[PDB]
């Protein structure tokens, strides 16, 4: 049995004085997540260009937490539908990076690809990352993943560029926001909106304001 | 460069002076093939070297040019830099090559408008609005020559000094033109008429649109 005390207001409430319907309650979903003793407890994916967008580098940083051990390895391995496009495999170690040394319970890997296929509003281009945890021999701990798109936010000479270009943001504010459950969001909700957004020549939305 | 006591005089009556060199080649084809070839960086040097050794003691010169409509050649940065090694007193404009080139410190268009874009090739004439925003620009905008006052004209003058008010880089102009140049001659009884293009049996000529 759980027990959960809701309060209405709190010092957070302070923080919290957007212009929308004040209301309260546990408004989105309870999980329950098994993880093992040795996990991946956070990853960070990066995706770095060259001039012309024609060469890419993936960069992931990847954390575990539990027991360090010399047959621990990470992989990651990225794929455009069924295909692998690239794959690295590490032990854990990071780089030097202060005179105590560096991070034994991270790894970074870097998987190159040529003529990555780019994300944006107008062709939304993505790959599949994959995460695994797991023994020198193979056996799996745990993997966890991420859809990738290979982009870059840039901001050069006064100008916003995505993929070099500048854009042009067909941008609205969005609140989550059900005139029947209030402030609780469901995917058909979510998918009508985005389906209606991009009808009407739509291509950014601000998460106003949270 | 104008008459000497020309300066004189605006130094005492109090007028802001752009001196500019004796150096326009308009007709060219295209306006910089003299001005961006080496053979004629000698004379096109002693027209800017020479006024500014005569007039650079002037307080109401303000501001030196490097001369006029003569698109924009290598002959212009050469004295560009010139100026600004001898005289680090007084900016440097030019017009030429798109008034916006690496020979002026200000932005000195020519009749570009205050909201409408002429996109011209190679040349634009930016809304004067539009023309500080643009990407990397940060020098301020004093139109060359604006609201060309040929005949019945000066139509839409406030708008320039609207936009002149609302927006700090930009910083005015200087009007085309103060004063007809129209010339005298005399019909059979002796009465004096304005005189304008064409009118000495010169030919070709450009009529009236040297008032
Ligand atoms: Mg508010
Ligand atoms: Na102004
Ligand atoms: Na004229």
């Amino acid at each position: 049995r759980l027990a959960v005390m809701v309060l209405r207001w709190s010092d957070g409430s302070y923080l919290e004085d957007q212009d929308m319907w004040r209301m309260s309650g546990i408004f989105r979903d309870v999980s329950l997540l098994h993880k093992p003793t040795t996990q991946i407890s956070d990853f960070h994916v990066a995706t770095r260009f060259n001039d012309d967008f024609s060469r890419a580098v993936l960069e992931a940083e990847v954390q575990m937490c539990g027991e360090l051990r010399d047959y621990l390895r990470v992989t990651v391995s990225l794929w455009q539908g069924e295909t692998q496009v690239a794959s690295g495999t590490a032990p854990f170690g990071g780089e030097i990076i202060d005179e105590r040394g560096g991070y034994a319970d991270r790894v970074t890997l870097r998987l190159n690809v040529e003529n990555p296929k780019l994300w944006s509003a107008e062709i939304p281009n993505l790959y599949r990352a994959v995460v695994e945890l797991h023994t020198a021999d193979g056996t799996l701990i745990e993997a966890e993943a991420c859809d990738v798109g290979f982009r870059e936010v840039r901001i050069e000479n006064g100008l916003l560029l995505l993929n070099g270009k500048p854009l042009l943001i067909r941008g609205v504010n969005r609140h989550e926001h059900h005139p029947l459950h209030g402030q609780v969001m469901d995917e058909q909700t979510m998918v009508q909106d985005i389906l209606l957004m991009k009808q009407n020549n739509f291509n950014a939305v601000r998460c106003s304001h949270y | 460069p104008n008459h000497p006591l020309w300066y004189t005089l605006c130094d005492r009556y109090g007028l802001y002076v752009v001196d500019e060199a004796n150096i326009e080649t308009h007709g060219m084809v295209p306006m910089n093939r003299l001005t961006d070839d080496p053979r004629w960086l000698p004379a096109m040097s002693e027209r800017v070297t020479r006024m500014v050794q005569r007039d650079r003691n002037h307080p109401s010169v303000i501001i030196w040019s490097l001369g006029n409509e003569s698109g924009h050649g290598a002959n212009h940065d050469a004295l560009y830099r010139w100026i600004k090694s001898v005289d680090p007193s007084r900016p440097v404009q030019y017009e030429g090559g798109g008034a916006d080139t690496t020979a002026t410190d200000i932005i000195c268009p020519m009749y570009a408008r205050v909201d409408e874009d002429q996109p011209f090739p190679a040349v634009p004439k930016w809304s004067i609005k539009k023309w500080l925003s643009l990407p990397g620009e940060t020098r301020p905008l004093i139109l060359c020559e604006y609201a060309h006052a040929m005949g019945n004209s000066l139509g839409g003058f406030a708008k320039y000094w609207q936009a002149f008010r609302q927006y700090p880089r930009l910083q005015g102009g200087f009007v085309w033109d103060w004063v007809d140049q129209s010339l005298i001659k005399y019909d059979e009884n002796g009465n004096p008429w304005s005189a304008y293009g064409g009118d000495f049996g010169d030919t070709p000529n450009d009529r009236q649109f040297c008032m």
